[PDB]
């Protein structure tokens, strides 16, 4: 029962650095020129290219072990394509006037930079990451 | 005297050893045939009448058996020959000499044993085939391999004797050793190579294989961790599963060259609550390194949990490696076509520099360097040129090799490998040398009859241009063999000399022990150290820590520690502290804060005198930074709200704690001073770590977390004091001799030759030097 | 214009030559003459080998069944090494060899082959791989002056 | 017939090149293993030596004897000596053979498996006949005799399985491949300059469609379509090695359902 | 001593191909590689078995007793 | 000498059963079965099939030490669904699967010339 | 030469050597059917029982710590704090 | 040589300095030469350092020497081990070597491992001088059937008439 | 002397026969009793 | 006596590195090649970098080519044979020129993510076998415990163990002693 962030980004770079399945994207945000994003993505399961336009929603719902099927016929809280799930080892840098946060997806890292998220994001593990089209 | 030399070695066996990925760190596989030979006398008691009665029935030929039953009268009934072997009625108080069984504590040892860690206690695991089996990580403390090594197993014979082994010698209690205040056991070879390949970002595991991996970790809790990727494919991270082998409450932070909180290179290491958040896992994290994962798990969870840790990790990685595979072939030693050309030119450039200096010398234009001969300095430059070549040639090959290159994969993980190796295999082998010089003119004015007289070129005097891959010319081959023989000869020497030095050191210190007064004395009762190690601490409880007070500019020192309640700018902002606003301009508190600052400034002076160098990292007990990282995780301290700590809380709190870090207790004046001295360095670390601004601005501790930090520091500290009865002398001798049995190879005297020269107090040194400033 | 795969050799700046080596590989003795590509190994390893070749099992003589000596080890199925040496011909190595040509895999498999140990194929052992005969013979007499 | 599906390419008395499709890799493998280790067979497992003046040692010869493939067509109609209710060996559980040879001529006299002679009663079941496939009906060369030397042995064939000793194995080798076009990406090709140019394209690349340049990785494809080839050693018809392979595997699982049952 | 009965690695029967191999060489003047392939020894594990064998028995038979 | 007889790989010694079923505690609806005298051949098999069942929450196997012939199988299933049954199911499902394969093969065999 | 219960300057904490010897002494006794002072919630292995007695401070033993000069201090196993 | 020194602002900075390295030693005389820093002169001959600067300086040097022999191979050993060695070699006011000085002793007991097939003589002298055996060694106590006053045996255990 | 190795030693030894090359080796071995 | 390869026995190639059998595996369990070829022996790659034993690797490459072509491989020192040369010949035979081959795990059938350097190499069975050194001496009614072993037990502070292990058979005799003169001149 929740959601925490939403917006669409302008991928300005997709670096694969010696990896063969992962790339580090850095897409600017449509709207607010402040909001930025750096993220690790498994390209093998959701390719990405420069100038693309991704919609990024955080959320935190729809820890107990996990089951595979059944739900695939039920709570399809996946109105997206790419779907990760990491933890917030978030260093609220409290840089200058903006506030950046960090997430860890099994090692695939992510970092948002804004300011109005003070009442938006968590300060605790649990947090899914969704992206569509 | 024939018995004062250990001959009649009863109750022990010896055999070839083999490695075993499925044994726990502290076990030893004992072949059934050897188990039936070694016995332990166990008194018949109601707690064990059945087991014994059963063993006696199995007899001397079936494993859970026994060899003799001894009755009250001391009579010995031989179960192998005896008309009543199968008709015995044990009675309380009798003794049954049973075979050693699973879990008995036994002493395992590999000679030459010049380490206490070369004689540890293990738990028995009776197994089939002959040969003893060991967990791979118990390998280095024994300095053992499996190309034929043999080890001895001794069976403790009494009850107090069993206890001594398992309570003092057991492998787990030796993970962290005092010889170098760090673990002496870590993850190696296959498991090391595998753990790295498993931790890369590109490594993902599918559901089918994840469930197996999970199930392989015995301390797992049937809770399938949610995938790092849920999208079109439930995929798990390699880091995710390894994290299951690490227990809860483990935190770890380390920054490498260019590591950030986004470490692009997947550099560094960041584990939080037993979940690796970022960084590839290799030798710096899982090796026997200082602050690594094993040092931490031990100190934080205790010896047993750490021992189990080696096995859990081994089982996961070894499984992930069995199904991933790893290999190496000739292919891995082949460098890029263009690279080889860059290499040939690099060497060709070296032969020119050498050719020039020769023409120079032949015209008589070279100037000798003071206190040196023309020929001496000539040789010098030629050798510098030729090594510069081998080296730069080697770097060109190293850079080339891709991340697929198996040789490079092993080097990146930490498991066997090194530049020099890749350099000699792929690029130039280099200059040979005997007695520190190039190959000498053994024939009149020439190295081999194949050259002309007076030929000082690199090919003549021993430079091997080819790599091992290319092969050596015959002349290169012979020169490389001349150099080779040298190493074989003195390897024999170094060996012999070190073994006698080690036995002389032990003999000189054997009787030195730590008494109950914390004094270190010899058999006579003479004082050697008025307090062991000048600090009363046990070396296995010491860690390298950074004494901040000592580094950087003064502006920085002041920005960091200065708290001026009487200045709008240099006060504690009311957001870091609850009572922040009403503290502004508080005269009485400011008096407390000035005492704290004057003390911090004295400390800095003091430290700068002791470590005139400027060095800040020194081994000290109680790892404060770790204690604080724990507090912040334990009390989920939010870095957003202001703390409820008072300035009196901190200042007076830290002040009180210092009066509790006790090494000595005597009530008189002398001892109390000795006590203040012994705790001086640690207290400087303490005061700089718990300075008011630091506690509120950096750590953000709440009154609860803070009070927790203070009591932990006291607990750990007291747990770090050395125990009276410590055979510190033998400990010392062995700690110096053991590594001196590892030295093998700018013009002075080092290595064993110099060490022997020292211990001998020779009035005729070989290299009497003076250094004048 | 030169083979980049070959090793780097020096030049023939001579008009003085009085002799020429029959063949450079003849600087080696018997044991080392059995090492394949010895010129591609680090020097001390050649020495180690030369020691071990003397601890191998072969067919010391074809008349082993008729001699009655203290100890003897005869390999069941000796094989001539796929990788030979030219000197190896005068040493009769192909005639009276030691060892066999094992199909070898350099790999990290179950973990049971670390720190210098090996994983051997049990099925190959059943079919005869590396079996050997061992003969020990005891001697004894009768009295002396009494 | 809905399910695993065989599709034979080659077939002869020795090999059976085929293509398993629509199956789990796990099953292809278990079957692959079973053929190598658990298909019953008859083989010499005891040799009594009356006379050996040959140049070889008894155990040396005996070892070879066991390696000589024997007729194991009706092996099921034979019981394991361990189950049999006799005392040691009998016609119900064993085949006895004899070997008598004498160096008569001055030329070296050879001894082959053909020279083996059954002495027990085969009761009509094709079993124990030494297999012969060479172009001269000689069989395996067991020993060589100089004039004057002799060899009088007595063997005893028994039912067994590879797990116990590789002599009882009916299989010689078992080719096995899948995804010849590295599409599932199960392996990561090692290379110097070009993955493709440096790695030999396999036979089975012809029986499949090379992936297309721009297709994104197919992450839901599993492993079906396994290209196998079974080589029989003779103790049993190739077709049988496979068939009984599936059979034993089948009986195995069966022995388990029956375990839960009487449990 | 004599032709191993089988290929150590795979099990292939090989002890019934020694004489043939010998003939393929003498009376047919073929080369070992071509000879071996004609006897069906296609994989190197089986090839090495025959190509590397040393028939020392032919020398043992030369002793009188 | 210390080497055990080879038949001990497939022959149940005395006092041993083909299966030992134990209830898992760490989790609900979980069982741990010990197969004596069996290896990866059956292990990876029953595991793979067990995984095709959707009402199955967990399935993994492992032979703790190559010296001994036995493996452990842990199955976790949906409430109401007995793990013991999923096994029976996986088994039968396998047995059938093979029967078909057997046929198809003997069928294709005949259509071959040689 | 004995030192009064007050004025002892030796450690309030038990040393690993004392723990090792006490457990071994006590275990020996339990191995010889000597009376036990705790409830064996299933234990049968002497040392294991001894460890239980220690944790519950029910081992009626005293440690005599000698000083290099000859004097000594007496600490009851009960007194000694066990943290190692 | 480069030298870490405090700069005027406080942070350590490298300040290169010319240093003289010699072949031969005469500390007392060179130490006195004008133009040098007698405060920092050094020599690897800890024997001369002792004779000119005293035993405490001798000790410090001996530690620096031993320590270098171990750092030369990159190896590391906790300070206290080398320190204990250095204190033993220094306790009696002079540099007492360790590589076996005495033909009889170092710190033993006229009972421990009978050295030289003529232990008799070791005992004859012990008698003639009234040698007092402390009995702290392991062998002496083995000969006496007792456990050595070390580690696990550096204290006695006794019954307690307190336990209720 | 030929049975011992007593000349004026170890000069005489039992011939190695472990392997054929080991025998050839022993027969061409050299010894140096007792600057570099 | 016939001696069959067992765990603990020593083996070595001709490049100065021996090893003992750690465990034996049956064919089914071994890893395999597409052609169904299985290894008679598996050694560890970690024993390659540091030994600098490149010849072992080249002997392998050479030996593969020789077996595939029935020609004797020339591994003679100081000749013009090359890895490039050998790699070319092996390639002509349809194999990946540097000795690697795709392999599948024997417990699963699934490929290995890595390819394996596979080929024949000459190995020697050494003497001195397990069953010859297994000596186990336990009398109730190396392998020694000497000075070095004792120093280790002293360092551990294990005093009673040292007492138990170093004490001889001799009977524990009871004597009386004067407290004034430390002599056994007491009449009891
Ligand atoms: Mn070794
Ligand atoms: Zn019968
Ligand atoms: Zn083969
Ligand atoms: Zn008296």
């Amino acid at each position: 029962s929740n959601t925490l962030f939403d917006d669409i980004f302008q991928v300005s770079e997709v670096d694969p650095g010696r990896y063969n399945k992962v790339c580090r994207i850095e897409a600017a945000s449509t709207t607010q020129d402040q909001c930025k994003l750096t993220l690790d993505i498994n390209v093998e399961l959701f390719p990405v290219a420069a100038q693309d336009s991704l919609t990024v929603t955080i959320a935190s719902s729809l820890t107990r072990s996990w089951r595979p099927p059944q739900a695939g016929d039920r709570s399809l809280a996946d109105d997206y394509d790419y779907v990760m799930y990491g933890t917030a080892y978030k260093f609220e840098e409290v840089s200058k006037d903006l506030i950046a946060v960090y997430y860890s997806f099994g090692g695939l890292l992510m970092r948002l930079e804004g300011n109005y998220r003070n009442l938006n994001n968590l300060k605790q593990e649990n947090a899914y990451l969704l992206i569509r089209r | 005297r024939g018995n004062l030399m250990g001959k009649r070695v009863d109750f022990s066996a010896r055999t070839v050893i083999s490695g075993d990925p499925n044994l726990e760190l502290d076990q030893v596989g004992v072949p059934k045939s050897i188990a039936k030979t070694l016995t332990y006398p166990e008194v018949v008691t109601p707690y064990n009448i059945d087991r014994l009665t059963q063993l006696v029935r199995n007899g001397p030929n079936e494993h859970p058996g026994a060899k003799y039953v001894i009755r009250d009268s001391g009579d010995r009934i031989d179960l192998r020959y005896s008309k009543r072997a199968g008709d015995i009625q044990l009675q309380y108080g009798w003794k049954v000499e049973r075979h050693i069984m699973d879990n008995d504590p036994v002493l395992f040892n590999r000679q030459p044993s010049l380490h206490k860690m070369s004689m540890m206690a293990h738990r028995v695991k009776v197994i089939p085939y002959s040969t003893f089996r060991l967990n791979l990580s118990v390998t280095s403390p024994y300095n053992a391999d499996f190309d034929g090594d043999e080890m001895n197993l001794h069976v403790p014979q009494s009850e107090e004797t069993r206890a001594e082994l398992s309570q003092l010698c057991a492998v787990p209690l030796q993970i962290v050793s005092p010889q170098s205040n760090k673990p002496c056991m870590g993850i190696v070879q296959d498991t090391l190579c595998g753990i790295r390949k498993l931790t890369l970002r590109d490594t993902f595991i599918e559901l089918d294989q994840v469930l197996n991996m999970l199930y392989w970790v015995p301390d797992w809790d049937g809770v399938i961790p949610t995938p790092a990727i849920i999208k079109p494919k439930p995929l798990w991270s390699g880091k995710q599963i390894l994290s299951v082998a690490i227990p809860n409450g483990i935190h770890l932070q380390r920054f490498d060259e260019g590591t950030t909180l986004l470490s692009p290179k997947d550099n560094g290491m960041l584990i939080i609550d037993g979940q690796i958040i970022f960084g590839v896992v290799e030798k710096k994290t899982v090796g026997s390194s200082n602050g690594g994962l094993i040092h931490v798990v031990t100190r934080e969870k205790g010896p047993q949990v750490c021992a189990k840790l080696f096995g859990n990790i081994q089982k996961v990685v070894n499984f992930w490696l069995l199904h991933n595979g790893f290999s190496t072939g000739i292919g891995d030693t082949i460098a890029d076509g263009p690279t080889m050309r860059e290499i040939t030119e690099t060497i060709a450039e070296a032969k020119k520099k050498v050719l020039d200096v020769t023409k120079e010398a032949q015209a008589n234009l070279l100037t000798a360097k003071h206190g040196m001969t023309l020929r001496e300095s000539f040789e010098d430059n030629v050798v510098r040129f030729l090594n510069e070549a081998r080296d730069k040639a080697g770097r060109l090959a190293e850079v080339n090799l891709k991340d697929l290159n198996n040789v490079k994969q092993m080097v990146m993980a930490g498991s066997k490998g090194s530049f020099i190796n890749i350099a000699q295999m792929s690029a130039c082998v280099g200059q040979q040398s005997v007695e520190g010089k190039r190959i000498a003119f053994g024939f009149v004015d020439r190295t081999l009859p194949h050259f002309s007289k007076d030929d000082y070129s690199p090919e003549s005097k021993g430079f091997v241009e080819n790599s091992y891959l290319r092969g050596l010319t015959p002349q290169e081959f012979f020169f490389h063999a001349m150099g080779g023989r040298e190493g074989l000869i003195d390897t024999a020497v170094k060996t012999a000399e070190t073994g006698y030095i080690q036995r002389r050191l032990v003999k000189a210190l054997e009787d030195i022990m730590v008494h109950y007064d914390n004094t270190t004395r010899n058999s006579l009762g003479n004082v050697i150290q008025f307090i062991y190690g000048e600090d009363g601490m046990d070396a296995a409880h010491i860690e390298k820590q950074s004494l901040d007070t000592i580094g950087g500019s003064d502006a920085a020192f002041e920005k960091r520690y200065r708290v001026d309640l009487l200045n709008t700018d240099h006060t504690l902002d009311p957001s870091l502290l609850e009572s922040g606003s009403e503290i502004l301009g508080d005269l009485k508190l400011q008096v407390l804060l000035d005492e704290e600052y004057k003390q911090l400034v004295k400390d800095r002076k003091f430290l700068r005198e002791v470590f005139v160098d400027g060095e800040a990292n020194w081994p000290l007990p109680v790892n404060i930074r770790r204690i604080i990282q724990n507090a912040q995780q334990t009390f989920h301290i939010d870095h957003t709200k202001p703390s409820d700590l008072t300035i009196k809380d901190i200042v007076l709190g830290v002040k009180d704690l210092q009066e509790n870090l006790l090494v000595l207790r005597g009530k008189n004046e002398i001892i109390q001073n000795a006590q203040r001295d012994a705790v001086t360095l640690f207290c400087c670390l303490l005061r700089s770590r718990l300075a008011t601004r630091r506690v509120l601005q950096e750590y953000r501790l709440t009154k609860q977390a803070f009070d927790w930090v203070l009591s932990n520091i006291e607990a750990q500290f007291l747990r770090s004091v050395v125990h009276p009865g410590e055979m510190v002398g033998v400990l010392a001798a062995q700690s110096i001799g053991e590594p001196a049995t590892q030295m093998t190879l700018k013009k002075v005297t080092s290595g064993v030759p110099r060490l022997k020269e020292i211990l001998n107090v020779a009035k005729n040194m070989k290299t009497p030097s003076l250094t004048v400033y | 214009d030169v083979d980049p795969a070959k090793r780097i050799r020096v030049s023939h700046h001579a008009t003085t030559f009085t002799h020429c080596e029959i063949h450079p590989s003849m600087i080696l003795g018997v044991a080392a003459s059995i090492i394949p590509f010895p010129d591609h190994n680090q020097s001390p390893r050649n020495t180690y080998q030369s020691a071990m070749g003397k601890q191998a099992m072969g067919v010391f003589l074809t008349n082993y069944n008729v001699r009655m000596d203290t100890m003897a080890n005869i390999l069941y199925y000796p094989q001539k090494p796929l990788g030979t040496t030219r000197a190896m011909e005068y040493l009769k190595f192909r005639e009276l060899p030691a060892g066999q040509n094992a199909i070898v895999a350099i790999a990290c498999y179950s973990g049971y082959n670390q720190e210098d140990s090996m994983i051997m194929n049990q099925s190959s052992i059943d079919r005869g791989l590396f079996r050997s005969l061992f003969f020990r013979s005891y001697m004894d007499q009768e009295k002396k002056y009494g | 017939e809905e399910g695993p599906q065989v599709k034979i390419r080659e077939a002869s008395k020795d090999n059976v090149d085929f293509i398993l499709s629509n199956v789990d890799l796990a099953m292809a493998n278990s079957l692959r293993r079973v053929m190598i280790a658990e298909i019953p067979t008859l083989a010499i497992d005891s040799v009594e030596v009356e006379t050996n003046t040959t140049v070889l040692a008894d155990e040396f010869i005996a070892h070879r004897l066991g390696l000589i493939p024997l007729q194991s067509m009706d092996i099921e109609q034979l019981e394991y000596s361990r189950d049999c209710f006799c005392e040691d060996h009998c016609d119900k559980c064993s085949v006895v053979l004899t070997l008598q040879a004498f160096g008569e001529s001055e030329s070296t006299t050879n001894v082959y498996s053909k020279d083996l002679v059954i002495v027990s009663n085969l009761m009509g079941r094709n079993i124990g006949h030494p297999i012969i496939q060479d172009k001269e009906g000689n069989g395996v060369l067991i020993c060589k005799l100089r004039k004057g030397q002799e060899l009088k042995l007595t063997c005893v064939a028994k039912k067994g399985i590879a797990k116990e000793h590789a002599k009882w194995g009916p299989a010689a080798a078992i080719e096995f491949e899948y995804d010849p076009w590295n599409k599932l990406k199960h392996t990561d090709y090692w290379y110097e300059q070009d993955s493709a140019k440096e790695w030999p394209q396999s036979k089975n690349c012809e029986y499949e469609d090379p992936p297309n340049e721009g297709d994104p990785f197919d992450y839901k494809a599993q492993a079906d379509t396994f290209y196998m080839n079974v080589e029989s050693v003779g103790s049993i018809p190739v077709d049988q090695v496979v068939v009984r392979g599936i059979d034993t595997l089948q009986k195995k699982v069966a022995s388990i359902l029956l375990a839960l049952t009487q449990m | 001593m004599i032709v191993p009965v089988r290929c150590f690695s795979c099990g292939k029967v090989v002890g019934d191909k020694w004489e043939s191999y010998l003939n393929l060489l003498q009376e047919d003047e073929l080369d070992e590689g071509t000879a071996l392939s004609r006897l069906g020894l296609k994989r190197y594990c089986c090839r090495r078995m025959i190509l590397t064998h040393v028939d020392l028995i032919e020398k043992f038979l030369r002793y009188n007793p | 000498m210390n080497a055990p007889d080879r038949f001990e790989l497939f022959l149940l010694g005395e006092g041993e059963s083909k299966l030992k079923i134990d209830p898992d505690t760490k989790a609900p609806n979980a069982v741990v079965i010990t197969f004596e005298k069996e290896d990866h051949t059956l292990g990876n098999l029953i595991r793979a099939e067990l995984l095709n069942d959707r009402k199955v929450l967990f399935a993994a196997y492992k032979v703790e030490h190559p010296f001994f012939a036995r493996f452990k199988l842990r199955i976790q299933t949906t409430e109401g669904y007995d793990p013991k049954d999923a096994l029976k199911n996986a088994c039968n499902s396998i047995i059938n699967k093979l029967g078909a394969l057997k046929t198809n093969f003997e069928t294709e065999w005949n259509l071959q010339t040689l | 030469k004995a030192i009064p219960k007050d004025q002892r300057a030796t450690t309030p904490y038990m040393t690993k050597y004392e723990r090792a010897r006490i457990l071994g002494t006590r275990a020996l006794q339990i191995s010889m059917n000597a009376p036990v002072f705790v409830d064996l919630e299933g234990e049968t292995d002497p040392l294991r029982i001894a460890m239980k007695e220690l944790a519950e401070k029910k081992i009626p033993l005293v440690i005599r710590r000698y000083l290099p000069d000859g004097s000594f201090e007496d600490w009851s196993v009960e007194e000694l704090i066990v943290d190692l | 040589y480069d030298r870490k020194v405090p700069s005027p602002t406080g942070e350590y900075v490298k300040e290169p300095e010319w240093v003289l390295e010699t072949d031969g030693v005469n500390l007392s005389e060179v130490m006195t030469v004008p133009g040098i820093d007698p405060t920092r002169i050094y020599t690897n001959s800890f024997i001369d350092i002792m004779e000119v600067l005293g035993i405490e300086a001798g000790r410090a040097a001996l530690y620096k020497e031993v320590y270098n022999v171990i750092a030369s191979d990159g190896s590391y050993v906790n300070y206290r081990h080398m320190a204990l060695l250095v204190d033993v070699m220094t306790t009696q006011g002079g540099l007492t070597s360790v590589t076996r000085h005495g033909f009889n002793r170092s710190n033993t007991g006229a009972l421990m491992r009978c050295s030289f097939e003529e232990t008799v003589e070791i005992l004859f002298e012990a008698g003639a001088s009234a040698e007092l055996d402390d009995c702290r060694g392991v062998s002496e106590n083995v000969i006496l059937g007792q456990m050595a006053p070390i580690g696990t045996g550096a204290f006695d255990v006794m019954i307690d008439e307190e336990s209720l | 002397a030929l049975a011992t190795g007593n000349w004026g030693a170890g000069v005489s030894q039992v011939l190695n026969r472990y392997t054929y090359s080991s025998t050839l080796s022993h027969l061409r071995r050299t010894n140096t009793p007792i600057a570099k | 006596t016939t001696k069959i390869p067992q765990i603990g026995d020593k083996f070595a190639s001709r490049h100065g590195q021996k090893g003992t059998i750690g465990i034996t595996y049956r064919r089914e369990d071994m890893p395999f090649t597409a052609e169904g070829i299985v290894p008679d022996l598996i050694i560890n790659p970690h024993a390659i970098p540091s030994r600098m034993t490149v010849a072992h690797l080249i002997e392998c490459l050479l030996s593969k080519v020789a077996a595939l072509s029935g020609n004797e491989g020339d591994a003679s020192p100081f000749t013009d044979i090359t890895v490039e040369g050998i790699s070319k010949l092996l390639r002509e035979h349809g194999y990946q020129s540097r000795g690697f081959e795709v392999m599948y795990n024997g417990h699963t059938g699934k490929k290995l993510m890595a390819q394996i350097f596979f080929g024949p190499t000459y190995y020697q069975r050494l003497r001195h076998m397990v069953d010859d050194k297994i000596h186990a001496r336990a009398r109730g009614p190396g392998l020694r415990f000497g000075e070095m072993e004792r120093d280790c037990m002293i360092a551990h502070g294990a005093a009673s163990f040292l007492k138990e292990r170093l004490m001889e058979a001799s009977d524990a005799f009871r004597v009386h002693i004067c407290g004034i003169c430390g002599l056994m001149t007491v009449i009891a």
